[PDB]
């Protein structure tokens, strides 16, 4: 059990690499989703300013 | 015939053989694996003689001869993931690819959540998803959301 | 070997930890999505609301 332990080693080094790759891809996905959510917040403001802009335009009818 | 047998073993010791050719590209050999043990090519890297193999390369390119053992490492994820919200309030996360039938989706919701596909109904954009069509068919791509409703 | 045994369970230890850090970001996206859906609802009511108040600005101006 030593060429075994070596052959198992070499492949086990290869796995740690893969799971790093996939962890960092998952990270970059969440960060992308985070900025996606951050710009839907932007839209909410865009569409809130518009309404009270419209609401202040029509309210002045006294 | 230029055919030849080949072994590709997992990291756990579950070993599998395939009939392939020197002609075959590495992506082809990955496609062949998916066919026997449903394992998408975006979830597998193949190693031979301590070298990662490029998808679009032959066995001749990496000089793999008749009955050469090759090493298969599994990935934690693939290219494409989709979300499924239930009515009680929870989102699960599925590892998918565009060419999966709606059947294949419910199959791995049964694996994740234990609800038989017989009782699962899936909705995207207000439409009731028919079993034999793909994710591509409904224009379902990455990070999209489906809704899960049980009936019958 | 003894070196290899210590070497290999260290690598298995990394594999596991990276698998867990994968789920970290994975379930993090799941919360991010529900956060984005909660906001996609919130955009649409305003999207209709801006037209609601625009259709009662032009008519209201007459």
């Amino acid at each position: 059990r030593k060429q075994e332990l070596v052959t198992q080693n070499e492949l086990l080094k290869q796995q740690v690499k893969i799971f790093e790759e996939d962890f960092q891809r998952e990270r970059s996905d969440r960060e992308r989703m985070n900025e996606e959510k951050e710009e839907l917040k932007k839209q909410v403001e865009k569409l809130q300013a518009q309404v009270t802009l419209t609401n202040a335009q029509l309210k002045t009818l006294k | 015939g230029s055919g030849m047998q080949i072994f590709v073993k997992t990291l756990t010791g579950k070993t599998i053989t395939l009939e392939v050719e020197p002609s075959d590209t590495i992506e082809n050999v990955k496609a062949k694996i998916q066919d026997k043990e449903g394992i998408p090519p975006d979830q597998q890297r193949l190693i031979f003689a301590g070298k990662q193999l490029e998808d679009g390369r032959t066995l001749s390119d990496y000089n793999i001869q008749k009955e050469s053992t090759l090493h298969l490492v599994l990935r934690l994820r693939g290219g494409m993931q989709i979300f499924v919200k239930t009515l009680t309030g929870k989102t699960i996360t599925l590892e998918v690819e565009p060419s999966d039938t709606i059947e294949n989706v419910k199959a791995k919701i049964q694996d994740k959540e234990g609800i038989p596909p017989d009782q699962q109904r899936l909705i995207f954009a207000g439409k009731q998803l028919e079993d034999g069509r793909t994710l591509s068919d409904y224009n379902i791509q990455k990070e999209s959301t489906l809704h899960l409703v049980l009936r019958l």
